């Protein structure tokens, strides 16, 4: 009930730091990100015991509800990291990027990256032949501030590229295609 | 005056170079280029341009049927091919000559003249240079190995009258290990390829490549400007010249002149070319051969003669006569000149990479530095095209200032988005033998005698790099904090004082503790005290720092949060994590998990039909290498290579069907 009523008040994060099971499982469904550590935490609502003695399937924890499973095939998780130092270091400069509150405007903050400048290495990106890919994140990482960009969900969907950056100064959100 | 139009045969920074010059001289420059080609640099800086042909240059720079149409169609006057492509190719300057074109460059005469080696020997006999004797027979017994070696000279080499590659090879300089080498060889080479015949003829020690270059004039006059020393190289390619050598006083370098002139005067030269001489530690110089062509090592010389040589050979070409005469020719200083090529130089010292430039940035706000490049931010470079990049040339007043005023260039040289060989360059140009001097052909062979491995740091330079490297994390730590205040939500910045870090390198945890005083971060490295100042603008490329007094500048080239920071010292790409001392003790509890490192298997990342595959077993694969093309959805998805090396097995071939994750190529 809290986790409802706080969605579009306040930025809600879920890091799952190891296993999850029964009820539990269902509050980073309602969170705003949910981020997870490879190999350590995983997100099910019954353990492969159940699943073996309800049906003739052979499954093993990893399998069934590891991070690998929900970052790159069922979309549940936004981005699992290596281990738990680096997961709370990005987590701290994830943090950086958001309002307090949604009565917040989108933080700005001191950049020293001129709002001004060219960027020529995007006039011959596109191909001129219409079968020919390139990838999108080149036009999106010369764009923003300082070259910083945000990736959300690395490895699923790789076809739609969204994520966090900022643009003179000021948090802004990216969407585009990936035509690789 | 001169010509109205000039078509140019060649792309890069050489058709640069005559583009400009045309416009300074106001002469409409065509260029001509290949389909990808179609927006390089030389392209956009002609008046007009011409596509000839596809990406490969057999069918769009050497296809002479093509260019003769553009030249017609766009009425050019004269061709300038520059170098590498045309510029030897004699049906092409004779189906040119045949249509009343101009060619700017060697006639046919000259081109044929040095065709083989028997005509440069004769050439350099006549014209009376050197060409050091050998012995015109086979030496037979065991006392004509010596006897005929103490007629001509001292030292003294035997090899096989027919081969290579060792095939009873040895240098001898006495008498008794001639002997020794000649029957050891007479006995024993029977045995490799069923002939043991010796010759010997007479060698040199430590040599160094010496070039000198002569203008020639239609009227018969010939010009000598001053030499170049072109001693490191690898892969038989020069990276580094000097022109105002070491090893010539006044009386020498007019000596070799006159001889260069002597040759050039002969066989009626009447273009720019260059003479290849090999001097020995004793300073005796030999004639090694004649080159008919702009020489990539021309944008040194100009710089201490104050010439302009495409201006030159433009005039010379209409007809006009030498503007100057030979007294007026001298060394206005010193110049020093670097190849950078888009190469790793720990892969046997150069392998191409293949890429894209992100970011570009010529140093040219210092002193002293020109730099000469066909390349423009968001150009590619491609397996098609020898990867050059740029040629940075710099002078000064003395050997001390130009290599000094190298060494900044290089270090405020932005190249990002490829592959380059900057760190080989600057470690090179600052070595104890390169200052000194003492530089052979085989200088890099001996000084890397496994490989390439990197600037090493002493002392001082560690502590300098953990303070820098320190400095610039805390900066970033508390720009972080800098915000915009929210009247409704109150931000209070933390009060550090003091920032505990434990700073990893190679091998190697040491212990910084750093503190702010505005721009200027006190750091103590390991009990060491440095203070490092900076004005800190954290979004430039070049970030400059003074620590303890010592002016430095570095490129960050990449962070992460997790404490691991790309940091560019000396020209030498650094990794650095930087931790906090919480973080640190606390990561000890972390288990060691490695995985494996499959970059050999190809795999398909999207089903379709293979169109092609630029591969079959034991073919070289670069880096960012196309392997494979499959396509589907009206799309072609290009598979590269992850890694250097050979193919091992091509699984899939062009005109079959694949899934997801089918294996395509595999690697070794
Ligand atoms: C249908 C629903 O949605 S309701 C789901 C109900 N959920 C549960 O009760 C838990 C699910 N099953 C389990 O107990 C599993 O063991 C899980 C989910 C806890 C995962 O197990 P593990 O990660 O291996 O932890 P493990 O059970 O080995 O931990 C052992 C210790 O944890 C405690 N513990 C383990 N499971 C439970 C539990 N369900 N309830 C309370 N304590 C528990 C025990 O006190 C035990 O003590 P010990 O330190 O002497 O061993």
């Amino acid at each position: 009930l809290r986790n409802v009523t706080a969605s579009g008040v306040i930025p809600q994060i879920s890091l799952i730091m190891g296993p999850c099971a029964g009820g539990a499982v269902y509050s980073p469904a309602l969170t705003d990100f949910t981020f997870m550590v490879k190999d350590t935490s995983y997100l099910f609502i019954t353990g492969p015991d159940v699943v073996k003695s309800v049906t003739n399937e052979d499954v093993t924890q990893e399998e069934l509800g590891g991070a690998k499973t929900h970052t790159t095939m069922s979309g549940v998780a936004h981005r699992a990291f290596e281990n738990d130092v680096d997961a709370l270091c990005n987590l701290r400069d994830f943090f950086n990027y958001l309002p307090l509150s949604s009565q917040d405007p989108a933080p700005v903050r001191e950049c020293h990256d001129p709002s001004d400048r060219l960027v020529p290495e995007l006039d011959t990106i596109v191909p001129l032949e219409s079968t020919k890919a390139y990838n999108m994140v080149d036009i999106i990482h010369s764009v923003v501030d300082e070259r910083e960009f945000f990736e959300i969900m690395p490895n699923y969907a790789k076809n739609i590229i969204v994520g966090f950056a900022r643009m003179n100064g000021r948090t802004v959100g990216i969407v585009g295609n990936q035509p690789k | 005056k001169t010509f109205d139009k000039i078509l140019v045969a060649n792309r890069g920074e050489i058709a640069c170079r005559v583009i400009r010059t045309c416009k300074k001289m106001g002469i409409k420059t065509v260029a001509i280029h290949s389909d990808v080609d179609a927006s390089s640099v030389h392209v956009k800086m002609a008046d007009e341009a011409v596509c000839v042909g596809p990406a490969p240059t057999s069918k769009s720079y050497l296809n002479m049927d093509a260019i003769m149409e553009a030249i017609k169609k766009t009425r050019a006057q004269a061709v300038h091919p520059g170098y590498g492509f045309l510029s030897e190719n004699k049906e092409f300057a004779r189906c040119l000559a045949a249509e009343d074109v101009v060619f700017i460059g060697p006639d046919t005469h000259a081109i044929q003249a040095m065709g083989d080696k028997i005509e440069s020997k004769l050439l350099a006999k006549k014209a009376e240079v050197n060409t050091i004797p050998g012995f015109d027979g086979v030496v037979k017994d065991a006392e004509e190995a010596v006897r005929i070696a103490r007629e001509i000279g001292y030292p003294v080499m035997i090899k096989a009258s027919a081969g290579g590659g060792g095939k009873g090879m040895r240098i001898a300089w006495d008498d008794e290990e001639t002997r020794d080498g000649f029957r050891l060889s007479s006995q024993e080479a029977a045995s490799s390829f069923g002939d043991d015949r010796l010759l010997i003829e007479k060698f040199i020690d430590n040599p160094r490549h010496i070039e000198i270059q002569v203008l020639g004039d239609k009227h018969g006059n010939a010009l000598w400007l001053n030499e170049r020393e072109c001693s490191i190289q690898r892969r038989n390619q020069k990276v580094v010249e000097e022109a105002p050598s070491i090893f010539l006083d006044a009386e020498t370098r007019r000596a070799m002149g006159e001889q260069a002139v002597a040759l050039a005067r002969a066989v009626k030269y009447s273009s720019a070319g260059t003479v290849e001489f090999l001097v020995d530690s004793k300073k005796n110089f030999y004639f090694l051969e004649m080159n008919t062509r702009l020489q990539v090592e021309h944008p040194v010389t100009e710089c201490i003669t104050g010439l302009d040589l495409v201006q030159e050979m433009i005039r010379v070409a209409k007809g006009y006569p030498l503007r100057h005469k030979q007294a007026d020719i001298r060394i206005n200083g010193w110049a020093v000149e670097c190849r950078v090529y888009a190469e790793d130089p720990y892969k046997s010292f150069g392998l191409p990479s293949i890429g894209r430039l992100s970011q570009y940035q010529e140093p040219l706000h210092l002193p002293g530095v020109r730099v000469d490049s066909g390349i423009q931010p968001g150009s590619d470079i491609s397996i098609y095209y020898d990867p050059m990049i740029s040629k940075l040339i710099t002078y000064g007043s003395d050997r001390t200032e130009a290599l000094k005023r190298m060494a900044d260039a290089l270090d405020n040289y932005v190249i990002r988005g490829v592959t380059h060989n900057i760190a080989l360059l600057r470690e090179v140009i600052i070595n104890s033998r390169f200052v000194k001097g003492d530089i052979s052909t085989k200088f890099l062979s001996d000084v890397y005698p496994d490989g390439f491995k990197g600037h090493m740091l002493t002392k001082s330079e560690k502590n300098q790099l953990l303070a820098i490297a320190s400095s610039l994390f805390v900066a970033f730590q508390l720009r972080a904090q800098h915000f915009q205040e929210n009247s409704r939500m109150p931000v209070i910045k933390p009060d550090i004082a003091n920032w505990e870090l434990s700073v990893k390198l190679h091998d190697k945890v040491h212990t910084v503790v750093a503190s702010n005083n505005g721009s200027v971060f006190s750091v103590e490295v390991d009990g060491s005290k440095l203070n490092v100042t900076s004005t800190w603008n954290l979004a430039s490329p070049l970030l400059s720092v003074s620590v303890d007094g010592t002016q430095r500048t570095v490129q960050c080239l990449s962070r992460e949060a997790g404490g691991n920071m790309s940091i560019q010292f000396l020209g030498t790409v650094y990794k650095v994590n930087i931790l906090t001392r919480l973080a640190a003790e606390l990561n000890k509890f972390m288990l060691e998990k490695v995985t494996e490192d499959t970059s050999s298997v190809l795999r398909s990342p999207m089903p379709g039909v293979v169109v092609a595959v630029s591969v079959k077993p034991g073919d070289a694969v670069a880096e960012g290498q196309e392997i494979c093309v499959i396509e589907a959805m009206k799309m072609q998805n290009s598979m590269t290579a992850g890694k250097t090396g050979t193919v091992k097995s091509v699984h899939c071939q062009a005109g079959d069907t694949v899934g997801e994750g089918d294996l395509l190529v595999e690697l070794e």
